RNA sequence: GCGACUGUUUAUUAAAAACACAGGACUCUGCUAAGUGGUAACACGAUGUAUAGAGUCUGACACCUGCCCGGUGCUGGAAAG
RNA sequence: CGAAACCGAUCGAUCUAGCCAUGAGCAGGUUGAAGAGAGCUCUACAGGCCUUGGAGGACCGAACCCACGUAUGUGGCAAAA
RNA sequence: UCCAUGGAUCUCCGAUCGGGAAACCGUAUCCAAGCUCCGUGGCUAGUCUGCGCUCUUUGGACUUUGAAAACUUAGCGAACU
């Protein structure tokens, strides 16, 4: 069995944030989620990743892009 | 056996009978749990009604018969909470870890999980904080900031960590004085 | 008696005979013996300290003898900031869209007063969960609650947040917590620090005794 | 008057080492290869354990390696004990306390001691032993060792599968380090 | 003759050569010790630490304690099957 | 009409077995361990004699504790004197 | 005398303010409000005001649910035969 997952963060073999990824329930239950590395693959949660990305990387973007 | 009756009375003559309307009784009768739990370890523990069975232990040549018990596999663990940022001590049976798993963490358990299937009043309790405190989040808003105002808020709290510092020292060396 | 131990080390307890909390005999072949009283010994030895061996004294609640050691060594303009780059407000956290309360009388205030105390709360005890701020973590922030009429952007340093670094607790208890959330519910000249220790072989009065600790 | 006992103390410290402060307490990190020690703790700062009766002494034999130090036990069975932990130069006093005897039974009974009945002299009821007419060990040549009186042998090098389990787990554990 | 001794024992037909005993040996236990009681928590062991704790047999003191591991137990062992 | 027995739940350590806490008791008379100290003896320690001392599951023997022998009693004074 | 209705008095345990060898012991609960009497302090001294407790009225603070034969619904569940 596994687990549906949002990235916060960059993981160094998971995948960049913003990303849903597919990890193992003692994994994400003891090691990402206190740490707020990932986040639980539900609607609440995966609007608020996006709003907030899309807020702040919209000044990354501008910032890079110029 | 009459769970529902013994908690019903006990929520009665903590609110006042007087304050109820009919209406508002009939609706708190479907509210409250009516299961069957009798094992007392099971009402301090978030068990998702799994309870102990009594059966029989049956030999293999002879047929003999014996009593024995079945129970569940009830675990002590720690489990993270978003609104309290911290961890919650429980003794959950297997079965609840992984409803918790499929719901997306306790407190999301907590709020999809209606307040029949709670089986506990600690369970009506804990739901009840969770649901208080995201109604509190529910009338919340942040507001974020652009890089200049991040250097210049950055510069702002240095000053400050600096000058408070040097302020602790001197009241420190003064007092010693 | 000769030589009364010290007063301060001296504890009472009495005799079990083998017989455990339930009054039933578990070790066998014991009781009926002389009486005793226990001293107290110093078994840690961690804090760093010089001595002097005072005397070598009988100890009848162990095989090996115990020494008597005295020890004689140990308002500024701030960055109001008026431009905000986005709005984000928690509304679909709670999972279902509803209005805000100040009648009639509901089942989730009934709950409410039945679970309540016996006679906003984003502060103080447990403060502003980490998850609001999740998509992007270093971010300064400031949470406000949501007026019915358009807000002020003024923002002094006193109200705006970041997590450092640093975190990226206490832990509370499923059956426990209700409790508590009903309210709790160098000496004079005349002086000299004494302990006793465990003697050594070939350790007599008035020699030197060390506690080292790490470097 | 204390002054002049540091002083001394001091000046001493030119003539002796670590090894010829007899009842001073060091951590074991600070030792030397062959240190006759006592009273070692198991974890630091929780107390001393190991060896503590009359007249005995354990032997340093390693060196910190990866902050632990093998140490020869009364027993004479090797330990890996943490090197931070504390211990005792020297040897623990009265060390003729295991050469010394009695002459009459008031003198166990003086010290808390009970009379013990052998079990070859009970009845079936009793013990595992007991039986027979005549002086009898109830087991002839198709029964079984010496028994405890719970049924346990207790010779032959006889322990329980638990203390085995327990056993093999520390030694396979402490041959990796 | 028997038991080394002073002791203890079948209240109410047996007080003894029986039990105990100081002394001797063997096996287990590295400390959240082994062992014991409880479903468990826990308690005794012990505010003890192998010169210590538990179990078994013999029974002061003197001189001694021979041969057998095939059997019943107990215990150690890299693999193949 | 009639068993010896089997099972469930409670009552019993005011008798008796062991243990824990706090109190009390042991007339009188003997024997003389260790230790200690004067005159002899040793190069000197050490040793012998004498004096002192008062140990002991020590001796004799009442109160106290026990019950070894015989006689009486046997619906007894007494279901154990 | 008696009857009907309404009143006044109405000890204690069980038992619940705390302790407890049931029928006993110890107990002014606590804090705001406004009223007669009381005593004391201070003014330029007249329908002058400001401080207290005791006891009284009206609220609110802590908790005291509570018994009971059979029926009902649940949990665990024998052995004789
Ligand atoms: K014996
Ligand atoms: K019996
Ligand atoms: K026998
Ligand atoms: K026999
Ligand atoms: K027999
Ligand atoms: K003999
Ligand atoms: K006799
Ligand atoms: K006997
Ligand atoms: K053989
Ligand atoms: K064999
Ligand atoms: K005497
Ligand atoms: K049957
Ligand atoms: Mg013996
Ligand atoms: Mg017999
Ligand atoms: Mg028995
Ligand atoms: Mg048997
Ligand atoms: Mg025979
Ligand atoms: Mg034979
Ligand atoms: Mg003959
Ligand atoms: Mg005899
Ligand atoms: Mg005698
Ligand atoms: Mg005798
Ligand atoms: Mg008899
Ligand atoms: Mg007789
Ligand atoms: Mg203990
Ligand atoms: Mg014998
Ligand atoms: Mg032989
Ligand atoms: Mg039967
Ligand atoms: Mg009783
Ligand atoms: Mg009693
Ligand atoms: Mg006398
Ligand atoms: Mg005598
Ligand atoms: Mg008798
Ligand atoms: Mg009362
Ligand atoms: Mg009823």
């Amino acid at each position: 069995r596994k687990l549906e997952v949002i990235l916060t963060t960059g993981i160094e073999k998971l995948g960049k944030g913003g990303e849903t990824v597919k990890v193992a329930p003692g994994y994400f239950r003891n090691h990402l989620m206190p740490k707020l590395l990932a986040v639980p693959n539900i609607d609440k949660y995966a609007h608020l990743i996006r709003e907030q990305r899309k807020m702040r990387n919209y000044e990354e973007v501008k910032e890079e892009v110029k | 056996a009459f769970r529902g009756k013994e908690m019903m009375k006990k929520l009665v003559k903590k609110v006042g009978a007087e304050n109820i309307t009919p209406e508002l009784k009939e609706k708190l009768k479907a509210c409250v749990p009516d299961t069957k739990v009798v094992m007392g370890r099971a009402k301090r523990g978030l068990y998702a009604g799994r309870h102990i069975q009594y059966g029989n232990r049956v030999s293999e040549d002879g047929g003999n018969k014996s009593r024995r018990c079945w129970k569940p596999n009830v675990q002590e663990k720690r489990l993270f909470s978003y609104i309290f940022d911290s961890h919650i001590k429980v003794k959950v049976t297997t079965h609840a870890l992984r409803c918790i798993d499929k719901a997306g963490g306790i407190d999301e358990y907590l709020l999809k999980t209606p307040y029949q299937k709670m089986d506990t009043e600690m369970g009506l309790y804990w739901k009840t904080k969770v649901e208080a405190r995201y109604a509190e989040l529910g009338q919340m808003e942040v507001a974020f900031f652009n890089p200049e105002d991040e250097a210049k808020l950055e510069q702002g709290f240095k000053d400050l960590n600096i000058a408070k510092k040097d302020a602790r020292r001197e009241a420190r060396r003064t007092f010693r004085k | 008696g000769r030589a009364r131990a010290l007063r301060q080390f001296t504890l009472s307890t009495g005799k079990s005979a083998g017989r455990n909390s339930s009054g039933r005999i578990t070790v066998f072949h014991r009781g009926g013996g002389s009486k005793r009283l226990l001293r107290r010994i110093d078994l840690k030895r961690s804090t760093s300290s010089m001595g002097i061996v005072e005397s070598i004294e009988y100890d009848p609640n162990r095989s090996s003898q115990i020494a008597l050691v005295r020890w004689i060594k140990g308002k500024i303009l701030e960055p109001t900031t008026n431009t905000i780059s986005g709005l984000f407000s928690f509304s679909f956290l709670p999972g279902k869209v509803d209005k805000r309360k100040v009648t009639k009388t509901l089942v989730k205030d009934v709950f409410f007063s039945a679970f309540s105390s016996p006679k906003l709360a984003f502060a103080s005890s447990f403060d502003f969960p980490r998850i609001p701020v999740a998509g992007v973590s270093t971010a300064f922030f400031a949470p406000r609650m949501r007026q019915k009429v358009r807000g002020k952007s003024t923002f002094s340093l006193y109200e705006v947040q970041k997590w450092r670094t640093h975190s990226i607790k206490a832990g509370l208890s499923w059956q426990s917590f209700r409790r508590q959330d009903t309210l709790g519910l160098a000496c004079k000249v005349d002086r000299a620090p004494v302990t006793y220790i465990i003697a050594s072989h070939q350790l007599e009065a008035g020699k030197m005794v060390m506690n080292c600790d790490w470097s | 008057q204390n002054k002049t006992l540091v002083a001394e103390m001091e000046e001493k410290m030119l003539h002796m080492d670590i090894n010829s402060m007899i009842g001073s307490s060091m951590p074991l990190g600070m030792m030397r290869i062959g240190t006759i020690i006592h009273n070692i703790e198991m974890n630091p700062g929780q107390g001393a354990k190991l060896v503590r009766a009359a007249g005995t002494n354990a032997k340093i034999l390693k060196e910190p390696a990866s902050g632990k130090c093998l140490i020869k036990l009364p027993s004479g069975d090797t330990r890996w004990i943490n090197a931070r932990c504390r211990a005792t130069i020297g040897t623990v006093s009265n060390p003729s306390h295991g050469v010394k005897k009695l002459y009459k039974a008031g003198q166990s009974r003086w010290l808390g001691i009970r009379p013990k009945v052998r079990g070859v002299a009970m009845n079936p009821c009793d013990h595992p032993h007991g039986g027979g007419e005549g002086k009898s060990k109830s087991s002839g040549s198709r029964g079984r060792t010496s028994v405890s009186p719970w049924g346990k042998p207790c010779k032959g090098g006889y322990k329980s599968a638990s203390v085995k389990k327990k056993k093999k787990r520390l030694a396979a554990r402490e041959a990796k380090m």
